[PDB]
């Protein structure tokens, strides 16, 4: 019943660096576990590469691991710390597969650790697609007809019996990782191929479509004592053939009858039973036929999920919390609910009494060749979430908070388009990102409710709901301002209609609608998450906005408030880093004794955790949004530095409305954002910038060009134009010019200004050179080739720049160091994404730091003043979803494409680049074939490559100019083919698996063009390459070390600071 | 603008928007956090005189049909919603809401903040309300009319909602797929189960003929002896709306009942008169339970089941004397779920294990009473 005994260490495993699919969710559930098991008094072991977490903080656990997630690296961390079990379900995909595979090594047994939670076999069980199938079967469930496939030649006969459309699941993959929809026989071989290939198991399960029939998931969680809840249901908007990641969901589910649920309910507990999960949560898919009620079990996630956290975050049921106490042997029954002030157990089913809308984030935008129809693999990249007390007002708020620009329903096509129609079909029948939008453009363009089901198959539930919201907004552009009378706006506002939404449509500003709300007192009032519908009081402040009467924010009058601004959903660029800084921000000035206050709504995050801060509001990051609450908390100050671009963008607003923003001030973060007033401060300052011009015709450029020198960083998606013919090819295709730095290191410098000092938290050089973003780019702490004497230059430049610009908190710095020369990239006024490696990577909290600074204490008042140097190196790798869209050119470039990244820690540089190219998954070898592809400027430095490479052991293929410069070097390499000059080329040899290495570098947008096969086809078989000559380099001294000789916890590393 | 207002006998005023028939409803107020069944507990005679609250937003989103009602009637005295969907959406509707409510005589409130509704019923206890739909609501007349309520406590409705004359159910759960099936003939049931009548869901009557049994349905006033007369293999105590306390009728002929060996079942209502027979006394509750999301634990196993509850009144575990044993409690609160004859085959249930709406968790009660009359047989 209570606490196992004879368990004392748990070692949990983490869930690696973030890529779409598996996110914050797991930094959020692997915290929460960290959370209840220290409570609860057991030892906690755990690893995660992934050092943007607060699951990876120090005083979070025990012992914690930062290093690369493979068998042999955990193998290591088992014998050193010997924990007694393994928590192996709060970690994602990742995480199953590694238990598993310490399972099958044997290393579990070698060790005596007991697997908790679940079970290896029901891991398997609910992960072999296979197993699963018999089971459901063995239960009376049924399933989509289907085969399984371990080969291309099985894989046809399936869909010889299927026939097309079919979707083809991989076992042991999630978030659609390796499959997809087939509807012929080319794109069937293509899937087919990618998954069997990804499958951890190289099984593939075929099934018959279900295409366009409803889709329901239901959480839940079961004890040892076979107690089982329905911890929350979701209905999806998307039908069944669009991903439920990629899917915009709501909760509860909205269109079954009591009947159709309990056959649903008691299914979903059924298949717990069957697969085995005896100690913890679980995720339970399935499909129902609209027409007949017919029900198809579709999957099982015997784990916590990106679903789990949005349910936890919809009902205020913590499940991850939960799971781990059961993992120990408590029953629900034993444990009390949290938010309901303990009063009631956890053995209960919540109830809400409002709608939770989740909609996912999207980033097309940043990969042009990709085919950006959604389907049954994920392509989304983050999501929001809106508590609304309907449906339409929670639908609306999520618009808002997505941070796409939108204010609500903005519109994607012209009334006056003649083809707006036909487009608008497209949009529909075969769903983007944007559909959306445009399934309120098919309303206003004249289609019926009927005919947009006809296309998208989305309930007509939800379609009359938006074409009602299109109907109203019709009639504020036709009343206009001078109609929006009191009784009508609070209409407008009671359907989640935003001021900015309604300013656009009465063609006036959002200040006056807001103006007009506080005039007739139109305000929203807050309600509480409580997972009981208000059947029992609660004590949390979790709340959200609505139109309502009864107002339960009921605020201390008591306390000096800080709030903290979240960033929204994430995206590429804007990620789990920022909210790291934010949980920051509200643990220190809590532990300080300020009422903090969070305002975010990523359903993913810490940040939105109720335990993170005193209170929560869990809102769209918006102007409008945020005044309502300061409106109401009267704050000390807010803090709009540390969420990332979202809240900075507020900065300016929010100060002219008053708001009481502390830090970096508005102005300031202006004048370094302001690439005008930049220059201008740079130039006052003394300092080096680039060369640089604004154009704005053509004509006017290609001179300016001639000015500034080739090459140029054209920056209106960047560009480098080499050339003049280079520079009109661009606009063509295509404004600031620069000029490009070519061949210089690139470094970043993390520090804190008080007013009165500057506390350098870091200094990182880039592995990868200027012109290859820095979120892309590896980077090593402390720097690996640069002079302590320009480091001090940095160092001093930094400074002149903080005091300068006035800044109060956190800044970045970003140079280029060029022939012994640093210029000046850009400084940016706010908590950078590199600021929570920089606290693992040295031990001091710079977020909690400079939050206090913000606060009003002082650097000194705080005792950190002198910049910290470690011990041992720390070295940065980052992840790229190329393999998630094929067409795309993986190719690094001034763009930021990652989604994530590791850490890596070693004696020296060599290895924590090992470290750190291992924990980001890479597959490179330490014997093989080796291809090498360089341009002219490469030519040089690459012979040394060469012959490091040689004298390691490996074999050499280049192509022609390669093999010259070889040549003349005394390097003979095996002479390969380019794809033009004949066969074998390169092609054939990457498919036939003759490289384990692959250097490819390339200058010039042709020059690319053409080489985009290399990297293609690298990508695809799994080929470890490199595209800078830089990286090679890298690469090339780690295969000097062994990442899994030696392992270190965080406690240690931060122990030998000295 | 049809307009509609609610008031409670404290003077809160809620004004919405008519949704129903036009007219006033008096009763008390309750609400329930059921998130799907609306239908279904809008026609389970327990509501009788009641005004029923839903906390969950959207009610109506699947509309209405004939196999989801549980009686031949709609027994709420009025509806309190915060939304009433545009459409309802779903393959078994045969008629929305607003149709149904109007259809069956109902006055009902849409646009209201429920949420306020039931912080204050939770917080300061059950209050007797109206709501008046029409031109121009009295607002005034409306609490007059709630005042002048007389209340649940100390009410037999029973009695009121009972049948007239005897009946025969031999009539099976409904399935997905043959939806209500055929009443089956008297001969394919093994056992014959008499039952009282005191507001009955056909759910219940429905699950014990799926266990076997072929019923007979008697009005709540009827005797003991006219009872023991059919020779029934077992006697059930049907839920029902008011307070079971004046049931004077009942409690004597269940005493009489209790000194013979035929089993007895009690579900809700039925849980309390056997209690009130046994010489244990009944409560009303603060604002009583009515969800389906309620833990129950059966204390001679350990074990928690979800169940669907709807009661106002309870039984004091205090007073129970001492041949009653307690087989289960609520988990929400501790309260006094389930109670065994200690020396007779008597037991009863406060919740509703034939749920509709809700959870499947506690059907297995109606084993046990399989158990006890299958025992009784061998004899
Ligand atoms: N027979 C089917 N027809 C159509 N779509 C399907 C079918 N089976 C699954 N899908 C779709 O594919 C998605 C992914 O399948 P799922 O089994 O959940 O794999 P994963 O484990 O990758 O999340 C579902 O969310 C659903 O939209
Ligand atoms: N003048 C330049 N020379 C070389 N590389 C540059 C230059 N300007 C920018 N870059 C490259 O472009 C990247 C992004 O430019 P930056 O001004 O920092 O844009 P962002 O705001 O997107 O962070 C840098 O990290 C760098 O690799
Ligand atoms: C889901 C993440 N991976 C599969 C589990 C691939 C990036 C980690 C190895
Ligand atoms: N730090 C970026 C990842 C490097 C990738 N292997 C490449 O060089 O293209
Ligand atoms: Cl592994
Ligand atoms: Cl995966
Ligand atoms: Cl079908
Ligand atoms: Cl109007
Ligand atoms: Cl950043
Ligand atoms: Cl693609
Ligand atoms: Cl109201
Ligand atoms: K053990
Ligand atoms: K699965
Ligand atoms: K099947
Ligand atoms: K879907
Ligand atoms: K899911
Ligand atoms: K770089
Ligand atoms: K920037
Ligand atoms: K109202
Ligand atoms: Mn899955
Ligand atoms: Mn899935
Ligand atoms: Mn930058």
């Amino acid at each position: 019943m209570p606490k196992r005994t004879d368990i004392k260490s748990i070692l949990i495993l983490g869930a690696g660096p973030i890529v779409i699919g598996q996110a914050c969710e797991f930094d959020y559930s692997g915290a929460q576990a960290c959370k209840a098991l220290r409570e609860e008094g057991y030892r906690v072991i755990n690893v995660n590469s992934n050092p943007a977490t607060i699951m990876t903080d120090p005083e979070m656990a025990d012992a914690t691991y930062i290093e690369p997630i493979h068998w042999e690296v955990v193998r290591k961390i088992i014998e050193k710390e010997r924990p007694d079990a393994v928590l192996p379900t709060m970690g994602g995909q990742t995480a199953l597969n590694c238990a598993l595979e310490l399972e099958r090594q044997g290393v579990l047994e070698e060790f005596g650790v007991t697997m908790i939670g679940a079970t290896a076999d029901a891991i398997d069980k609910a992960e072999d697609r296979r197993r699963f199938d018999v089971a459901m079967k063995k239960i009376g469930l049924e399933t989509a007809r289907s085969g399984i496939a371990h080969t291309m030649e099985e894989a046809l006969a399936v869909a010889a019996d299927v026939g097309f459309p079919c979707i083809i699941r991989p076992s042991f993959t999630m978030g659609g990782s390796g499959g997809g929809i087939a509807y012929n026989r080319e794109e069937f071989e293509e899937i087919c191929a990618r998954g069997l290939d990804l499958s951890p198991t190289k099984e593939l399960l075929i099934d018959e479509s279900l295409i366009g029939w409803k889709e329901y998931e239901m959480e839940v969680v079961r004890d040892k004592n076979d107690n089982c809840i329905i911890v929350c249901s979701i209905e999806n908007f998307d039908a069944m053939g669009i991903h439920t990641g990629d899917s915009i969901t709501v909760a509860p589910a909205q269109t079954l009858t009591d009947k159709e649920y309990q056959i649903m309910r008691n299914a979903s507990m059924a298949v717990l039973r069957e697969i085995g999960v005896e100690t913890g949560g679980s995720n339970v898919q399935f499909a129902v036929n609209p027409k007949n009620g017919r029900l198809i079990v579709i999957e099982m996630n015997p784990r916590v999920s990106r679903s789990s956290a949005l349910a936890s975050k919809a009902t205020g049921f913590p499940i991850a919390k939960v799971a781990a106490k059961l993992a120990v042997g408590y029953t629900l029954d034993e444990l009390m609910n949290d938010i309901t002030g303990g009063r009631t157990p956890a053995s209960f089913e919540p109830s809400i009494d409002y709608v939770v809308t989740k909609i996912p984030r999207f980033n097309f935008e940043k990969f042009a060749g990709a085919n950006d129809r959604l389907t049954t693999q994920m392509k989304s990249v983050g999501e929001v979430m809106a508590i609304g007390r309907t449906q339409q007002e929670s639908l609306q708020k999520a618009l808002r908070g997505l941070e796409v620009g939108a204010t609500g329903f903005d519109p994607k096509v012209s009334l006056d388009d003649p083809e707006a129609l036909t487009k608008i079909r497209r949009e529909l029948k075969d769903a983007g990102a944007d559909r959306i939008w445009y399934i309120a453009d098919a309303f206003r363009a004249g289609l019926s409710v009927d005919g947009v089901f006809n296309l998208t198959n989305i309930d007509r539930w939800f379609l009359v709901q938006i074409e009602e919201l299109v109907r109203l907004e019709e009639k504020v552009a036709e009343v206009g301002i001078t109609g929006l009378n009191a009784d009508f706006l609070r209409q407008l506002k009671r359907k989640g209609f935003a001021d900015a939404r309604l300013a656009k449509l009465a063609g006036v500003r959002e200040a006056e609608i807001r103006k007009l709300r506080d005039q007739y007192d139109l305000h929203p009032v807050y309600k509480r998450v409580d997972t009981c519908a208000a059947e029992f009081a609660t004590d949390t402040a979790y709340m959200y906005s609505t139109y309502e009467e009864e107002c339960e924010a009921n605020p201390s009058t008591d306390r000096e408030k800080i709030m903290v601004l979240g960033g929204g959903p994430n995206r590429i660029g804007q990620g789990i880093e920022f909210d790291y800084c934010c949980v920051h921000a509200s643990l220190a000035l809590r532990e300080d004794g300020y009422e903090t206050i969070m305002v975010n709504c990523n359903p993913e995050t810490v940040s939105t955790d109720y335990d993170t801060s005193d209170r929560l509001y869990f809102e769209p990051v918006t102007l409008e949004d945020v005044l309502e609450i300061v409106r109401i908390e009267k704050p000390k100050g807010v803090i709009v530095q540390y969420g990332g671009q979202t809240p900075l963008k507020l900065a300016r607003a929010l100060e002219a409305a008053g708001v009481p923003v502390i830090g970096t001030s508005p102005d300031a973060i202006d004048r370094a954002e302001d690439r005008e007033r930049f220059q201008h401060a740079v130039e006052r300052l003394k300092l080096k910038q680039p060369a640089n011009a604004t154009v704005t015709a053509i004509e006017m450029a290609v001179e300016k060009a001639k000015e500034i020198g080739y090459p140029l960083v054209v920056r209106a998606a960047m560009e480098i134009v080499y050339d003049e013919a280079d520079l009109r090819r661009y606009f063509q295709t295509a404004v600031l010019l620069d000029h490009f730095l070519d061949d210089a290191v690139e470094v970043d410098v993390d520090a804190i200004c008080d007013g009165e000092m500057v506390l350098i938290g870091g200094i990182m050089e880039h592995i990868e050179q200027a012109g290859v973003h820095s979120g892309d780019s590896a980077c090593s702490l402390p720097a690996y080739t640069l002079s302590q004497e320009i480091q001090d230059v940095m160092r001093q430049q930094v400074q002149k720049l903080a005091f300068e610009l006035q800044v109060r908190g956190l800044m970045n710095v970003q140079f280029a160091v060029k022939n012994n020369e640093v210029y000046l990239i850009e400084v940016n006024p706010r908590a950078a994404r590199t600021v929570p490696f920089v606290s693992k990577a040295t031990g001091v909290p710079l977020a909690k730091v400079a939050a206090r600074v913000m606060a009003g204490k002082s650097l000194a008042e705080q005792g950190v003043t002198k910049e910290v140097i470690p011990p041992y190196y720390s070295v940065k790798e980052v992840v790229l979803p190329f393999n998630k869209f094929p067409g795309v050119d993986p190719l690094l470039g001034p763009e930021m494409r990652s989604t994530g990244e590791v850490m890596g820690v070693g004696r020296t540089f060599a290895e924590a680049f090992a470290k750190a190219q291992l924990g980001s998954n890479s597959t490179m070898k330490k014997h093989g074939r080796a291809l090498l592809s360089v341009r002219e400027g490469d030519k040089e430095r690459v012979v040394d490559l060469a012959a490091k490479l040689l004298k390691q052991g490996f074999e050499l293929d280049a192509t022609h100019g390669t093999a010259i410069v070889l040549g003349e070097a005394g390097i003979n390499p095996r002479l390969v083919n380019k794809v033009h000059e004949g066969r074998p080329h390169i092609q054939d040899r990457i498919k036939n698996g003759e490289y384990t290495y692959i250097i490819n570098t390339t200058s010039g947008r042709r020059a690319i063009e053409d080489s985009r096969v290399i990297r293609r086809s690298a990508l695809q078989y799994k080929v470890h390459y490199d595209t800078t000559l830089n990286g090679g380099f890298a690469t090339a001294m780690a295969l000097n070390a062994d990442a899994t000789e030696k392992v270190i916890s965080v406690q240690e590393m931060h122990a030998q600071i000295k | 603008i049809k307009s509609a207002l609610l008031v409670l006998e404290d003077g809160t005023q809620f004004h919405g928007r008519a949704i129903g028939a036009t007219g006033s409803a008096v009763g008390e107020v309750v609400f329930n956090t059921s998130m799907t069944g609306y239908q279904e507990i809008l026609t389970d005679p327990s509501y009788s005189r009641q005004i029923v609250t839903l906390t969950y937003p959207h009610i109506g989103n699947v509309g209405t049909n004939d196999a989801d009602e549980e009686s031949s009637q709609v027994h709420a005295q009025g509806l309190v919603i915060r939304d009433l969907p545009l459409i309802a959406s779903n393959f078994r509707n045969t008629e929305d809401l607003s149709s149904y409510l109007k259809r069956h005589n109902i006055v009902a409130i849409a646009d209201i903040d429920t949420r306020k509704l039931t912080r204050l019923l939770r917080e300061k206890g059950a209050q007797n309300g109206c709501i008046i739909a029409g031109d121009n609501p009295d607002a005034a007349l409306a609490l007059e009319k709630a005042r002048a309520f007389p209340g649940l406590n100390g009410m037999d409705l029973a009695k009121e909602v009972t049948t007239a004359e005897a009946y025969s159910w031999t009539q099976g759960s409904w399935t997905l797929t043959g939806g209500l099936p055929q009443a089956k003939k008297e001969d394919e049931l093994p056992f014959h189960v008499v039952a009282y009548d005191f507001g009955a869901k056909r759910n219940i009557l429905r699950m014990l003929v799926d266990r076997g049994c072929r019923l007979t349905i008697v009005p709540a006033q009827t005797s003991a002896e006219d009872v023991l007369k059919m020779n029934p293999d077992g006697i059930f105590l049907s839920n029902g709306p008011g307070d079971p306390a004046p049931c004077d009728y009942a409690i004597t002929a269940i005493q009489k009942f209790l000194e013979t060996d035929i089993p007895v079942f009690g579900i809700c209502l039925g849980h309390q008169l056997l209690a009130l027979a046994s010489g244990a006394k009944t409560v009303k509750m603060k604002f009583g339970h009515h969800g389906g999301n309620h833990p129950v634990k059966d204390v001679e196993k350990n074990v928690v089941m979800i169940t669907a509850q709807n009661h106002g009144f309870a039984v004091d575990e205090a007073t129970l004397p001492a041949n009653l044993r307690v087989t289960h409690k609520s988990l929400f609160d501790g309260t006094l779920q389930g109670i065994h004859r200690t020396d007779k085959p008597a037991f009863s249930f406060q919740g509703n294990p034939e749920a509709s709406p809700g959870p499947h968790d506690a059907a297995p009660l109606f084993d046990h009473f399989i158990e006890l009359i299958e025992q009784y047989r061998k004899t």
